[PDB]
């Protein structure tokens, strides 16, 4: 009789976990962009003057000369950049990453509960599909 | 009539949940225009910044982007204050027409 | 009776026809990637010398100057790329719209098939209904 | 034309009038976008530092070039939005013409 | 056994199907090599041309490069043949086994 | 600790073990791709036109240096991976001894 109960709400749980997976996939393809971004800054420091190639779409590249690789201009939000030196730039994005991390952190635990009060829901519903039939 | 009052009723529900978006989307935007002046103040007087409008990125003195930053933000704050003020209203005159509902259903006697 | 054999059919069909449109979306997506590379080597033609700003992720650019602009890398398979000048680019570029748009127009009729005969057995379908009910 | 055809072109059209509404809402956005970049460009000296989007790269430029291009860019927009509502103004025509084909058929 | 030879008879109706697998695969890489060996050919003498190997991208030799293309397209088809000879092997020894099977089955008698 | 949330650890374990397979196909091919690119590079002349991939970008580097980075690259995953193999091991261990603390107390 109140089986249906259990049997309704271990979804409404099922689609909050797989909400969540997915937005912590969001958040680890932001780190993974960062973690891109900050090997360029480095790979490109003293290299004013050397060649690169730059990807313009379906494999194919055009030629470029690095300038000013101490610098960088990063977006800030609300339609602004600032150009930031070297350090500057790693210093945010290394802020970035832990703020993500952390949110990460945060978001694991969420998704803990929810999967743990599932679990004892689950006994439950089996004991009373037993009854049932 | 009863059931006109029960729809207006409901109409003005979805009025005070539609201002309480505008509300949430102001915030954002005030939330966004402050780390955005956060920013440009730890930024040294004579740092290169820039303006995105749309496809072009253009350079822009410091000084007139943080004004036009903090024009923003007030108009923001402002508007946002009028919002809460438009919300209480409709609040009331919710809490109000529920009233004369609560009431004019006991009709006649 | 039979009308299990119809209303089972015309999902063969139906899961035929969304992998077409699929596969259409893929090809557009292609020749609109392809649309932008002509745009970039257009506006980039007689500009060497020029500043430009490259992204590097996460609302991030660096500086740089172009170089040969009237020279391009492109790839043609195998792990091979190739060198060329700007006719030369573009022209390889439009031909490949062409094969591919010459591709969307060939999916498009198999598409109108699958969604004709499809027209034509739910008539029966629905009047095989009619008799079981 | 049966009546089962005549309906199924009616909502193939339906279909046609909600894809012409969607380039009508790009269009209005991408008309908008142009428009202020010109207010701002407006705003800054000859000698500004800009840079237009080209895919994957930005293209420093002068300004006064740029404003004959985003003019021209805006000019080719307007006429493309007149395009497309005139085009949603046929689909809704024959929308309107063949649920009346339709009607007659019913009866 | 009857039973142990319609088992080898069907794993080697799935080995046909994977040897038929690799066939499609090598004629892929054929008509990729092929492609690029054309595009070299239209190029001139002294096209600057390039290798990608992994994460890195390399100016060679337009003479080197095409040898070595064109060993790659050699071996591979090669391999196409000696493919298509396993395959009519496999089939032979298929339409066998399915006669020693089509008989066995009457047992005795 | 019940049969039911021992179930639920191996179960889990499992899922780990799944994902270390996972890294485990990825950094062999990564291992796989940078001893090619060291190949190729033995064969060029050490003026060569060489550019090394960092992201959105190619980046011009001369042979000796790209020589260097990607050996040490290659030996920082093949120790990625002699560290994955153990974890891998250290996982199937638990597994097995999970499965054994299960079947004992199913009876």
């Amino acid at each position: 009789a109140a089986l249906a109960e259990i049997v309704a709400q271990l979804n409404i749980y099922q689609s909050q976990v797989e909400l969540i997976q997915q937005q912590m996939e969001a958040v680890r393809a932001t780190i993974s962009e960062l973690e891109i971004l900050e090997k360029t800054l480095s790979d490109i420091q003293g290299k004013d003057g050397s060649e690169t190639l730059v990807p313009v779409g379906a494999g194919s590249f055009i030629k470029a000369e690095l300038k000013d690789t101490s610098e960088v201009i990063m977006s800030v939000g609300a339609g602004v950049a600032i150009k930031k030196n070297f350090e500057d730039a790693m210093e945010s994005i290394k802020s970035q990453k832990n703020e993500l991390e952390s949110t990460l952190q945060k978001m694991g635990e969420n998704l803990r509960a929810i999967t743990d009060i599932m679990m004892k829901l689950s006994p439950q519903a089996e004991e009373l599909l037993a009854a049932v039939a | 009539n009863v059931q006109h009052q029960l729809a207006q009723f409901q109409q003005l529900q979805q009025q005070a949940q539609a201002i309480s978006v505008q509300k949430q989307t102001v915030e954002m935007q005030i939330n966004e225009t402050q780390k955005a002046l956060e920013e440009l103040s730890r930024a040294a007087d004579d740092a290169e910044v820039y303006k995105s409008s749309g496809n072009i990125l253009i350079r822009v003195a410091k000084d007139e982007l943080t004004e036009e930053l903090q024009e923003k933000l007030e108009t923001l704050q402002l508007r946002e204050k009028t919002i809460e003020r438009q919300e209480e209203r409709v609040m009331k005159k919710l809490q109000e027409m529920q009233v004369n509902i609560q009431e004019a259903m006991k009709g006649a006697g």
